[PDB]
């Protein structure tokens, strides 16, 4: 029925990464004493299996990051409540409290957004010390130990309603991830087993699962 | 003839820093280094060998990684295989950037199943290449068929691909050379059981800075 | 200045064009070195011959998925196998590397190529027919039937690969392997091989709407 | 910057000029092809002659109701029809192109015409009086006075069609159909024929203020 | 003399993929097929005829149109009735692209009653074409009228209206030809009371892609 | 140039009304909104002047309360464009796909504005298709597919509102090629040109008789 | 139907009064 060709600007490396879909969900859970009043989150791409498929596609990878955190409370009507996105880079201390001197620290970049406010987006540039990421490192940094990279490292955000005397919010961040400026450079085939755990390869070689569907007989093409 | 990997022919490092520098080995060290020959029988059920993991501890190669805290080098591999025209079957012979041994049963794997040395440890799963990533796309990799009834020599040319343009010949491995049988050996009764596969190692522009004792 | 505010001011819609404040100004990155490789885009991997699992049987059972049998107990005009032409649709189109970055792009159109390779002694001698039907056909039931289309005699002795071009499929195509002489073997030779099939797009294959994959 | 917010920010006034953000980002639709026709505007639909239902009466039921009978046993100067010229009121023109499309388009102005033609043998003979009264006027209540208008002598014998040029109307002019001679026809002949009415605007035609129809 | 639909002079398919192809038939394909020819009455309420599923299964079309996938072609339509000049009465013989039978009492219309072949159905409702859709404004299509006593004729030439350049010949059918008196047959009595109606079709530029069985 | 085929369509008018009502257990708590402009007899009597339509569409979404008063809920309006599945639940798997464009816009700010491209396979929209996809298979084409919306409220333990989406839709950049005749019957089903033959409407108003002008 | 796909001739009785068709190369069947 198509007779024509279609577009060949959605196929290219950098539209396949192109769209901000969820990466990462904290909670708060502010009030009294027993309740820390913080959440951090380690920033990682591999958290989810539809991202983690399609960037274990290929070994190096080259990007710029920018976030986007929706926060809403509990039921969803938002008072103005002011918050603070806090950000510690790779080598810098996470908080250990919601009153510790690590909020105050100035090379820490802090957003300050109401939670009326739109949502505060902020963007992260390449933070590694090699010149691409690696998902698949064949070595060692010196059972495991095999196959981690600590070159991949990328920071935390520490979310942090700011007040005085312990507000009763019970809040939820939901943070966005774009990707922009994407290089990839040697591709590999897509896994077809499935995931067992998140930094490892491991696929429970008890049950290998097929990568075609059955079918009756190899003589017949109807399936 | 030779398939080339990506399209290089690698070459020296441009002007880095921190290297005024960094030894240029001669031909004692860019010899033909021929490692042992692998019986390929009828169970039989794959190889693979880590870069440059099977030269370490082993000529002149051995006495410079190991005494080197930088490293950069490219390879090219002739594998070859000695069959009659009454043998039949085929292998694959891919070269796999950073080769990552999974590990099985839902455990991680031991230190001689990654780093297996000379003697380059077998599959357990090729049908996956023990890292849950099917052999049926495993042809994007420089690749190269040895089918018995048309050829017999396989010959690939690696560069250096790495994200930093110096590591460390001990710790972190390169490149893996699998050589898998897609299809079979068979044969009539009274030929040969086991047919050899021998690897020739020849090193092209390898570079060590920085000696210790 | 006089300013007014349309609608749609505080939404965060997402494929978006619009930047973002830089969190660590001043920061200059690790500089960028030559790596081998450098995918441009994707459509350039669906080109890349992979093996197509036609094998796709119940008692198969790991790498003999992949390998269509050929024997010497079969006769004249028998059917060694046959496939569909489906690149992204459920068969032996899903274990290759053009058939699984489609269960992206919702839309595709392009030709398409299948390669054979015969894997058998260098003593043996037959014959293969290779037929291609239109996709408004379905598969022929003869041999005869089959030779009226886009057959290629294929023989074992001087060629040990052939490769047949599928014109312009779209989101079917019934490739067919008929037997046209018996396998011949010398005598201590065995009488069993195997066919593996290979498979990539043409320059003229592209992709529309993206979807998320199902796995 | 500073800026300052005029009244009227945060309004969603439907008939606006502000553009919206492209939900699909990257996405080419399909190329264009060359279709025959290609309405550049309504106003060359209004053009084209269409039937109207003159014979609009209660007993009529049907495709008998696109037709204008007439007879033989009708003498001279009867009036065989007679309706307003009225594009866009209740009557004949709420059947035709030019009267359905001025249902929306609150108000026009532009010249028209009105083509008749006939329906009878072609051994058959006679002639007709086609007057056009002003819209000031009311209708001719005898052939004489509407013989002293912009009537045409139309006959049968030589012309099978003759058309009437209205000069522009307004949102009412009507206009009549007079018996000058009586039917007249050869032995073995039937005595009964009809017209049928056609209609259209002419070039200078124009439309004004949108509205909604009223079915 | 002749009606130009839509003032196109049909012509072949300019530069599209997936061609290069398609098969060019010679004038074996492009002759003169006359249908039957039917008696219009004075109770007569007309007739309509879908394209191409007049020219299926009928001579050399009939094996083109059957066994390819791929379709495009243009016509040229004379309906000519002989009437002596003692009979009267008008035709409206229009094009209808996508024409699309409606389907009656408040109940989808049959296969037969849609794709009626060669010999075309006759309409229940001709004041409203069988859709809903008034014949007083049926004008807007290439229309002629065959007034008794004026002409007899009517040629109409249809191009390829669509908006996909190739679809298939059996599934889906690109325009219709109606032929619907407007006013009555009347006749004194002794003369002849059926008056036959025949059509003529000529394809121009017919165009087949991808050939079956 | 109030008469061209872009200013016939050019206001923005409603198209549909969908409602949620959160809270509990027994409610859904999200609703879904096929995309057609043949929901209301005023746009559809429009379109169906025509066979071949090309257009853009952007859409508006005014949604309030039941009574009125809007506190800053935040609300999610994805589009799941044509091939992609529609979420079954307001927890569902559908509302995290990434290639699923939302938009997050609260209830206090003003509505959430977006543009929609040119989605079909074809390079037109047909609303009249004389032919078979392969009773009620007759006339269906499924290339004017072009999506959902599906409304839902973003929280985490079941706000207790009741909320109701305007859905306005603008079109952009029209084309129409084959023109046709207005209908005059009314309107039986919404997909389909039925009629009720028991009663033909007429398609104008009676009067006495033929020879009057008066109306 | 199966006249009209061979060497027809569709002769009307208003418009001529007299029509021939020519007969290829016969031998010593054909039927017109």
């Amino acid at each position: 029925c198509v007779v024509n060709r279609n577009g060949v600007l959605e196929t290219t490396i950098n539209h396949f990464f192109s769209r901000s879909g969820l990466v990462g969900v904290v909670n708060l859970t502010d009030g009294g004493t027993d309740t820390t009043g913080y959440a951090t989150w380690d920033i990682d791409i591999m958290g989810f299996v539809q991202l983690r498929r399609k960037c274990e596609m290929f070994t190096y990878m080259r990007f710029n990051a920018e976030f986007t955190f929706v926060t809403t409370t509990e039921n969803g009507g938002a008072r103005p409540y002011m918050l603070q996105y806090m950000y510690v880079p790779p080598g810098a201390p996470k908080p250990t409290g919601r009153d510790a001197f690590q909020w105050q620290t100035a090379t820490n970049p802090s957003v300050f957004v109401k939670l009326t406010d739109p949502p505060a987006q902020v963007s992260v540039p390449f933070m590694s010390p090699a010149s691409a990421y690696q998902w698949f490192y064949d070595g060692y940094p010196t059972n495991t130990t095999y196959g981690l990279c600590p070159n991949n490292m990328m920071g935390t955000f520490a979310v942090r309603v700011v007040s005085r005397e312990a507000s009763q919010l019970k809040l939820q961040t939901r943070v966005y991830m774009k990707l922009k400026h994407v290089r990839a450079w040697v591709p590999r085939p897509i896994r077809s087993q499935p995931y067992l755990l998140k930094n490892f390869p491991n696929y429970d070689s008890s049950k290998i699962t097929n990568s075609a569907r059955d079918r009756s007989s190899i003589k017949q093409a109807n399936m | 003839n030779i398939v080339l990997a990506y399209g290089e022919w690698p070459e020296y490092c441009p002007d880095t820093d921190a290297t005024a520098k960094p030894t240029r080995p001669d031909v004692s060290v860019n010899r033909f280094y021929t490692l042992d020959s692998k019986m390929w029988q009828e169970n039989s059920t794959g190889w693979y060998w880590k870069f440059p993991d099977v030269l370490n501890k082993t000529g002149v190669f051995g006495q410079n990684a190991q005494f080197h805290y930088l490293y950069r080098s490219g390879f090219c591999l002739h594998v070859q295989c000695n069959a009659s025209k009454f043998h039949q079957g085929a292998l694959l012979v891919a070269v796999i950037p950073e080769f990552v041994i999974a590990g099985r049963g839902s455990p991680h794997p031991g230190f001689t199943t990654t780093f297996p040395g000379t003697t380059g440890a077998t599959f357990y799963d090729p049908y996956v290449l023990d890292s849950g990533v099917p052999l049926s796309q495993a042809l994007i990799y420089p690749h190269q068929w040895i089918n018995l009834r048309t050829n017999n020599c396989a010959t690939v040319i690696v560069p250096y691909i790495n994200a930093v343009p110096f590591d460390s010949a001990i710790n972190h491995s390169n490149f893996g050379l699998i050589v898998i049988p897609v299809s079979p050996l068979k044969y009539s009764s009274g030929a040969t059981t086991a047919i050899p596969i021998t690897i020739t190692i020849a090193p092209l522009n390898s570079e060590f800075g920085g000696l210790r004792q | 200045i006089p300013a007014e505010l349309r609608p749609g001011t505080n939404q965060f819609l997402t494929t978006d064009d619009g930047t973002a404040a830089p969190i660590l100004p001043g920061f200059t990155p690790t500089p960028t070195i030559h790596i081998p490789g450098e995918v441009h885009s994707l459509l350039e991997l669906c080109r890349v011959e992979t093996i197509l699992e036609v094998n796709n049987t119940t008692e198969a059972t790991g790498l003999t998925r992949l390998l269509i049998p050929v024997s010497s107990q079969n006769k004249a005009d028998e059917l060694c196998a046959a496939f569909m032409v489906d690149p992204g649709r459920i068969g032996p189109w899903q274990s290759t590397l053009v058939g699984q970055i489609c269960r992206y792009y919702t839309q595709w159109s392009g030709s398409l190529k299948v390669t054979f390779m015969f894997t058998g002694s260098f003593m043996a001698t037959g014959k293969m027919l290779v037929a291609y039907s239109p996709p408004g056909s379905a598969q022929p039931a003869n041999r005869e039937t089959a030779m009226l289309g886009t057959h290629v005699i294929w023989d074992f002795g001087l060629q040990s690969s052939v490769s047949l071009v599928i014109p312009w499929i779209s989101n079917a195509g019934v490739v067919t392997l008929w037997y046209q002489t018996n396998y011949v073997v010398p005598p201590e030779t065995p009488g069993e091989a195997y066919i593996i099939a290979m498979g990539a797009a043409q320059d003229n294959f592209t992709l529309k709407i993206c979807k998320d994959t199902d796995e």
